[PDB]
């Protein structure tokens, strides 16, 4: 990690990290 | 963890940044600063327009209402264009019945557009809003100045209001050049931000007063310096929280709240930029006889 | 520098590698089965794991894209 | 204890905040939203991505636009499905063909071409049962429409005459209002968009051929839109995206959203820059907000405004930074050699002095602004005033567990 | 340029809580990459296949492929791959070799010299942006259609660009989140996550989406049934290892205390030669990949003077790699890089001598290869790892790319397969030494 | 390679390249190129730094003149110069090539007295005696702009069944590719007074196309319906090549009957009705640069003071292998003052880039650097000739804005990130107009008033 400290919590980090598939891809949730 | 390097470079750097403050006030005089709807009266139209869409069509309807080409003062962000021009003449005001010249917004074949709002404030009415705006603004700053003087120290109160106002007046002169309206929302924003930035000044100054009262035969001015280096990171962390709030405001206010957000965004950012440290060093010069 | 100069290394290496090869057989079927087994399983372990995640999400993108 | 709220009180506060976040905030049609999505364009729409807010409820209206309640059925209007022989000379330009390199509303508005001939009704009314794309033997993917038996039978009978004629798949077209006396209320003409143009050559009546497509691998979205256009019965648009119609009222909502999101990320700061444990560090903020919403409903005497909401940012601000002022005080002084033995009592005596000063510094501006300002400033300082008096006492007493929380554990340098 | 905070580990502590995240962090990183390396990017064109005409659509090129973990077939949210990490890796380790006296990194007469911890992970996040516009605005006729990455509306390509750079934010986070109950550090963790986009179907995945429903056929999935050539090459790497796994791990032969059975893992002997090899290949594979990645050409790949000397560069640049190896392995590896970790934390199988006996390990098994993995001489090591790269890349491979990427992830598979064995025991009770040296050896 | 031959008549002066067999220079003997001169006006040109020409021929997969090849073939012509005069109305110049299987292709430029239209008659002799499918073809290819030496310029297409369309050479930053199928028609290039066009007389459907053929070279053409030619048969396809006066009705009398707009326009909207061109761009740049008042300095000072010796720069990597449950406290513990610079991290790098690239993009393709704005002191913002002040001035201005507290050192890492900037800038921006260069000076002018006195 970095030497200046801060915490990215892991559940929220995984959920944000695999959001992009279920959101801004077209056809999947909404077809345009 | 200990050891900070920047202090002699910084007050000198503040010093060259000074000429950018000279410049900002010169834009204020040369290009003007007084413009608004609340501020002195104004006629305002806001429209959403698609980029390749014909603006000469948009100009044809404002021509027909009777607004002229130097008088139309252009602003725009993202997908919205915002045009502002002096108070509407005679009995032909901004909300008038009839004519039907601006009602052609929202039908298209190339000028792809939509009307959002239309505004009108008249001149002597706008004037009371601006003069009270101008007083309201000044009295709150003055009032804070006086508190920091009585509370702590006047040499530091004056060094604070000098330092935190300098990046405000520099940022304002950029806005001045751009013909931004200085509505009561700009007044509210200028008096929103002073404190979330100055809270950082408050902690250092509390510590400096406290460190000064305990000491016995030693000197004040050495302990002032240490008081900075002790409370340094705290000032950086401090108002990180308010900055998170203003950024959320900035994301969902988008174009129509952009300069209100931009004054807030820059406003919370001045406590750690010009800051207490330059302010303290000038009051330190002054204290030292 | 670092061109066609600095001996003695490349030719020596080639005779070194040929002679580490030399005194022993290079292959054996069951020892090949064990290394392929760990290799296979490790590929299978991944494949079951993204079978219940991305393989289901991509079924929709087959269907609707 | 490290927590300075009694246990049933702490539960009771925890009950209170989780029960409270249910309040106010809570609120085939959905496959025909692509077709409905092309009708929203022409109004300045930078990014026309369409979305449902329920099963039969579709949300996409623009930022800030004057009244759309006049436009609901105009915008919801369907085609007759009349399909009749035309002639497209030379270009072979058509609206869904134009959408393949991606689409843009002025490029789409100017999309399409003159028709030199434009007469002779072949198919009319309901007549489509499907549309789909299939790879075919032309190297470039082919889109097909599947026609009904009665329609098929009509096409089958008139095949040999029409074989080689251009035949129009026809959906609604816009049209200038007659009166021109107001914004956004001009009725649509139901059969004058050439969406796709293609030539009869099928020897199978129930199968109609639509021009092949240059999409790099994609084709289902384009495939669906033709049967979406045909099988749609009217959809009247609803709800908003935070952004949404009426500019000055939209400001209020998109600022109120901003104080909720602003709040939420301020908590993420707390989580991100400090050590988690219980709900202790979050606790005085949630009680301050509640008293703020409480005092205001006991006093419904004003009116809402965005200067109010800016006071709401201002009063949020004092609440978030005051929590930060007490957290960073205790550790840093503990780190710099301030007592351990006498800690909590000296944190009572010195840890709250900048919490006071900020709140006082905040109050005197608000007071001076209320007296001398006009318009927005009154709006702004009123909502703030209650909140600044409220926050100060909430914090001075309510942030006191913080001092025990961060004098606990390893006495090593923080 | 730079910033320091904001990419960083979860909050944690001891005592009787949080016991169930056993191999969750170690191997979840690999699954996390697989979701974002298979899926399409945001937009109307994002399942993008390469051109069959002049004016439109991109082109396949091996340089994009081997460092992406992708290929045209789709354009994916993590489709920067390992390319900015390895490219930082060349800038902040292989370009500093100049002038030994101010070079640093070398041995001092003094103890220690560590300073580079923060450079690779944050170096990735300067190149990611420039790379992300480079492929998005690269290839002869774009990747797919026409999106430009500064659009405040029609912003799909910008949206893929943001998704890549915030994805590199997240891929970096994955490397250093292991510390709560996982294992591995440094480069190895990232590579094990990063090239893991293929293997099973032979190809670099997307049997997914493409063979789903009423879809007829996609021509590229012709080569996918050929998993035996793919596994044949990955075996052929394994094959060259000395084969030794022998006897029992009971009592005093254990490399686990209290075992009954012994882990059926050969002790790998060729692991050391891979350290110089990757750095020798990646500095030659970088300027051609740059020109491939920011590639262009009118209707087809640019074949003018300069770009002819880079773009079909392959076969000559690999020969230059096979020659140049000697200068990473002679006067540089062991003076930069650490000679530690020969076989003591890699061997988890039992038996200290084969046959369990005093002295007499033999030349034919492990003894004489053991001497030159330690005592002065570094002739053997790097060369034996060029024979599998040559076999695989002289005939190519049904993975959609050859090259040294398909040396690196195979070796980190052996490395983790040893590590996972004693991980509950090491998490339970202290293990004296954890990997971070890799066997760095040359002359 | 190949040679140039001269072909002369009363209104027509043509010059024919053996390489490809094409007319790559043409002149008009009846219109001098200035007052009291004997020099004709130049029409087609092909010398370095500009191309304008027709390319004649037959295409398809065995077809010689196809525009997807490497170098066009070396046609034979019997003569080194041709002059037309009394006794014959018509001069015929056959350019002759035989491809490897033994077919004879001939493209014959035929020129009559008193006319600007040159008939082109394409023949294949099928002497290698197997099947051929061969397609009639033309390209017309033109540079974007012509510097003086001694816009109206563009392309046009017409069909007999639709409206004429045309498009000028002031907005190519990309281009259309044109997929038009039509029988009859013609394809043209336009200029002041003059034009060239291909008028294919061929039966059946023609395929038209337009293209870029490299940076600021535009092209337009046709490919006619494949002609089936039998073993031992001679076949024929027919076109007229116009080289003279811009009369669009003439050709139909002769004939058989990426970049987009959103950021660029958005930056247009913040000053739309001003109407002072170059002046608005440099003002809105000062403003945007003033929004960037911490940000521009934040970019600067993150390439400045990058290291803090050995002890400070190493952090939270060796400590992870330990596994010991304190590591979360230790992270928070480590740097307090310390702010070490490891190259990137996205944020003082990303934000600034799209507005100044949109400003680059607008100014590069501009139509608005043509007039001088009244308020500006400089005229001639589209000037890009060698031997002028503004590019040295910008080289020195780039250098100045990296100065003032740089703090040098002789470390290998990161130092020359500062100092490579004016080196890359000065050589790269030394080509293309004064108004591009002048924008970087007003962009840098915000940093400058924080450097020294200036008005």
């Amino acid at each position: 990690s970095s030497g200046s400290g801060n915490f990215m919590t892991r559940m929220t980090a995984l959920l944000a990290t695999l959001f992009f598939i279920i959101s801004l891809v077209l056809g999947n949730i909404n077809s345009n | 963890r200990k050891v900070y390097d920047f202090m002699r470079w910084d007050y000198w750097a503040f010093g060259i940044s000074g000429l950018l403050l000279i410049a900002a006030i010169v834009i204020m005089g040369v290009r003007g600063f007084n413009w608004g709807l609340d501020f002195t009266g104004g006629t305002v139209i806001e429209i959403t327009l698609e980029k390749p869409a014909e603006i000469d069509v948009m100009r044809d309807a404002l021509q027909k209402a009777g607004f002229e080409e130097p008088m139309l003062q252009n602003f725009g962000s993202s997908h919205d264009i915002m045009v502002r021009m002096p108070p509407a003449e005679g009995e032909t005001g901004g909300q008038v019945l009839g004519s039907q010249v601006l009602k052609v917004i929202n039908e298209s074949t190339n000028q792809n557009a939509a009307v959002k709002r239309i505004e009108f404030v008249g001149p002597s009415v706008g004037a009371d809003l601006a003069q009270t705006g101008a007083m309201a603004l000044m009295a709150a700053l003055l009032s804070i100045l006086v508190y920091v003087g009585f509370r702590f120290e006047w040499r530091l109160a004056a060094g604070v209001v000098i330092a935190l106002a300098h990046d405000v007046i520099i940022t304002l002169g950029i806005l001045s050049l751009f013909h931004i309206e200085i509505d009561l929302t700009i007044v509210a924003s200028l008096m929103s931000v002073i404190g979330y930035s100055l809270n950082d000044s408050i902690v250092v100054s509390d510590r400096i007063r406290e460190n000064f009262r305990k000491i016995r035969r030693g000197t004040p001015y050495e302990i002032f310096n240490v008081s900075l280096t002790q409370t340094l990171h705290r000032t950086l962390i401090t108002s990180g929280t308010t900055l998170m709030v203003i950024l959320m405001l900035y994301l969902f206010g988008g174009p129509v709240l952009e300069g209100f957000s931009l004054t807030m965004l820059i406003g919370v950012s001045i406590g750690t930029a010009s800051s207490i440290y330059v302010a303290s060093a000038l009051a330190l010069k002054l204290g030292m006889k | 520098t670092k061109g066609k100069a600095t001996v003695a290394f490349a030719r020596e290496a080639r005779t070194e590698v040929r002679k580490v090869i030399w005194p022993t057989r290079q292959e054996t079927l069951h020892t090949t089965l064990i290394v392929a087994a760990v290799t296979a399983v490790m590929s299978l372990i991944l494949w079951g794991l993204d079978g219940i995640l991305v393989r289901l999400v991509s079924f929709i993108t087959g269907l609707r894209f | 204890m490290l927590n300075r709220y009694p246990l049933w009180k702490y539960v009771m506060l925890i009950v209170v905040i989780v029960i409270g976040l249910l309040y106010a905030l809570p609120n085939a049609v959905q496959q025909n939203i692509n077709i409905l999505r092309n009708r929203v364009n022409q109004l300045g729409v930078a990014e026309p991505v369409v979305q449902r807010q329920g099963a039969d409820r579709i949300v996409v209206e623009l930022p800030g636009i004057q009244d759309t309640a006049r436009a609901k059925e105009i915008l919801g209007a369907t085609a007759t499905l009349e399909f009749r022989l035309v002639n497209t000379n030379v270009d072979q330009a058509a609206a869904a063909s134009g959408r393949v390199p991606g689409d843009s509303e002025v490029k789409q508005t100017r999309e399409g071409q003159p028709v030199v001939l434009y007469k002779r009704v072949i198919l009319t009314g309901d007549h489509i049962t499907d549309s789909t794309s299939s790879q075919d033997e032309y190297n470039q993917p082919q889109v097909n429409i599947s026609l009904d038996s009665a329609g098929g039978n009509i096409m089958s009978n008139f095949t040999k005459d029409n074989i080689g004629k251009p035949m129009a798949t026809l959906f609604v077209e816009y049209k200038d209002s007659g009166k021109k006396d107001a914004n956004g209320r001009a009725v649509l003409v139901k059969q004058e968009e050439v969406i796709n143009i293609a030539n009869i050559q099928s020897r199978l009546g129930n199968s109609f051929r639509i021009t092949g497509i240059n999409n790099p691998n994609e084709a289902r979205q384009l495939s669906l839109l033709l049967r979406a256009g045909a099988l749609i019965a009217p959809i009247q648009i609803v709800e908003e995206r935070t952004i949404g119609p009426t500019l000055g009222m939209q400001n209020i909502e998109q600022g109120l959203e901003a104080c909720l999101a602003g709040l939420l990320v301020s908590i993420l700061f707390m989580i991100i820059f400090y050590k988690k444990f219980g709900l202790i560090a979050t606790s005085a903020l949630i009680a301050n907000l509640i008293l703020i919403v409480g005092i205001m409903s006991l006093l419904p005497g004003a009116t809402l405004s965005m200067p109010g909401i800016a006071g709401i940012v201002l009063t949020l601000a004092v609440a978030v930074d005051a929590n930060v002022l007490i957290n960073e005080r205790i550790k840093e002084e503990l780190s710099n050699g301030r007592t351990v033995q006498q800690a909590i009592d000296e944190g009572y005596r010195g840890a709250f002095s900048s919490i006071f000063d900020a709140n006082i510094t905040t109050l005197i501006k608000v007071i001076i602004l209320y007296a001398v300002g006009t318009g927005a400033i009154k709006g702004f300082a009123i909502t703030t005033g209650i909140g600044v008096a409220t926050s100060m006492f909430t914090a001075i007493v309510g942030t006191r567990a913080i001092v025990n929380l961060l004098y606990g554990g390893k006495r090593v340098k923080k | 340029m730079a910033k320091q905070p904001g990419l960083d580990f979860q909050s944690a502590k001891g005592g009787l809580g949080e016991l169930k995240r056993r191999l969750l962090f170690v191997i979840g990183a690999l699954i996390v990459f697989r979701i974002g390396s298979f899926i399409p990017i945001p937009g109307i064109d994002a399942a993008v296949l390469a051109k069959l005409l002049e004016q439109q659509r991109g082109t396949i090129i091996e340089m994009f492929n081997m460092f992406s973990g992708g290929a045209l077939s789709r354009a994916s949210i993590f489709a920067l791959g390992i390319m900015p990490y390895i490219s930082a890796s060349i800038i902040i380790q292989l370009l500093t070799v100049v002038h030994p006296t101010l070079a640093e990194i070398k041995k001092e007469g003094e103890s220690g010299r560590r300073k580079i911890s923060q450079y690779t992970r944050y170096g990735t996040l300067v190149l990611a942006i420039f790379q992300s516009i480079g492929i998005a605005t690269g290839l002869p006729n774009m990747p797919g259609m026409q999106g430009l990455v500064i659009n405040p509306g029609f912003a799909f390509y910008f949206t893929a660009v943001v998704s890549l750079v915030t994805g590199t934010m997240f891929l970096m986070w994955l490397g250093e989140q292991i510390t709560e109950r996982g294992i591995g550090n440094g480069i190895s963790i990232i590579i094990f996550a990063g090239i893991v986009a293929g293997l099973p179907p032979a190809i670099a995945h997307t049997i997914e989406q493409a063979r789903q429903g009423d879809l007829h056929f996609l021509v590229l999935l012709l080569v996918a049934v050929l998993v035996f050539a793919v596994t044949f090459f990955v075996v052929f790497v394994e094959r060259g290892q000395r084969r030794i796994v022998v006897n029992y791990a009971k009592r005093q032969q254990g490399r686990r205390v209290y075992a009954a059975q012994s882990t059926h893992l050969p002790l790998k002997v060729n692991m050391a030669g891979v350290i110089p090899a990757i750095f020798a290949s990646s500095i030659i594979l970088f300027p051609a990949t740059i020109a491939s990645w920011f590639g262009g050409g009118t209707g087809w790949n640019w074949l003018t003077t300069i770009s002819l000397y880079l773009q079909p560069g392959q076969p000559l640049y690999v020969l230059l790699y096979a020659s140049a190896i000697i200068f990473f392995c002679f006067f540089y590896t062991a003076l930069v890089f650490n000679p530690r970790e020969t076989a003591d934390n890699l061997k988890k199988s039992g038996a200290f001598v084969p046959g369990i006996r005093p002295g007499e390990q033999t030349a034919k098994y492990i003894d004489k290869v053991m001497t030159r993995l330690t005592l002065v001489g570094a002739l053997y090591i790097t060369f034996i790892c060029l024979i599998p790269e040559f076999m695989r890349d002289a005939m190519k491979v049904p993975f959609y790319f050859g090259g040294t990427s398909l040396l690196i992830v195979v070796v980190v598979i052996m490395d983790f397969m040893a590590q996972v064995q004693t991980l509950m025991m090491s998490s339970q009770y202290e293990s004296a030494l954890k990997k971070a040296n890799l066997k760095g050896y040359g002359r | 390679q190949g040679k140039l031959i001269s072909v002369k008549t009363d209104v027509l002066d043509l010059t024919i390249n053996t390489r490809g067999g094409d007319v790559e220079q043409a002149l008009l003997p009846a219109y001098p190129k200035e007052l009291n001169s004997t020099q004709p006006f130049q029409l087609l040109e092909t010398s370095p730094q500009f191309i304008y020409q027709a390319q004649s021929g037959l295409t398809g997969r065995d077809g010689p003149d196809n525009p997807a090849n490497g170098p066009r073939p070396l046609y034979n012509v019997e003569k080194d110069a041709y002059v037309l005069a009394e006794g014959q109305n018509e001069l015929q110049v056959p350019m002759t090539y035989t491809d490897a299987a033994g077919n004879t292709f001939t493209k014959t430029f035929v020129l009559k007295r008193g006319d600007y239209a040159v008939n082109v008659n394409y023949n294949v002799q099928n002497a290698g005696e197997k099947p051929l499918e061969i397609s009639s073809f033309g390209q017309l290819k033109q540079s974007i702009t012509l510097p003086p030496h001694l816009t109206f310029r563009g392309a046009a297409y017409s069909t007999p069944d639709a409206a004429y369309a045309a498009y000028a050479f002031d907005t190519i930053a990309d281009n259309e590719n044109l997929n038009i199928s039509s029988k009859g028609g013609w394809v043209a290039m336009l200029q002041q007074y003059f034009a060239t066009a291909w008028i294919p007389h061929n039966d059946g459907t023609n395929n038209f196309y337009t293209a870029n053929l490299g940076n600021g070279i535009a092209a337009i053409g046709y490919k006619s319906q494949p002609v089936l030619v039998q073993p031992g048969q001679t076949g024929a396809m027919n076109s007229t090549l116009w080289v003279g006066p811009e009369i669009q009705d003439k050709m139909a009398a002769v004939a058989p009957h990426f970049i987009s707009q959103p950021l660029f326009k958005l930056l247009k909207w913040i000053h739309s009705f001003v109407g002072n061109w170059g002046f608005s761009i440099i003002i809105i740049t000062f403003i945007v640069r003033g929004i960037m008042y911490p940000l521009t300095k934040a970019q600067y000072t993150s390439m400045a003071k990058m290291r803090m010796l050995q002890p400070k720069i190493q952090a939270m990597r060796e400590r992870l292998g330990d596994d010991k449950q304190r590591i979360s406290q230790e992270m928070m513990a480590l740097y307090k003052a310390e702010k070490v610079n490891p190259l990137g991290g996205c944020f003082p790098l990303l934000i600034q880039m799209p507005i100044f690239l949109a400003l680059y993009y607008m100014l590069m393709g501009s139509v608005e650097l043509r007039q001088a704005p009244f308020a500006l002191w400089i005229h001639d913002l589209s000037a890009q000739d060698p031997y002028y002040i503004l590019p040295i001035l910008m080289g020195v201005t780039m250098f100045f804005i990296q100065k003032m507290s740089p703090t040098t050192v002789t470390d290998p890492m990161q130092q020359k990130i500062m100092t490579f900037m004016p080196v890359i800038f000065t050589v790269f921006f030394l080509w293309f107009p004064s108004g591009l260069v002048l924008y970087y000076i007003v962009s840098n002018l915000v940093t400058i008033i924080q450097q020294q006195l200036i008005y």
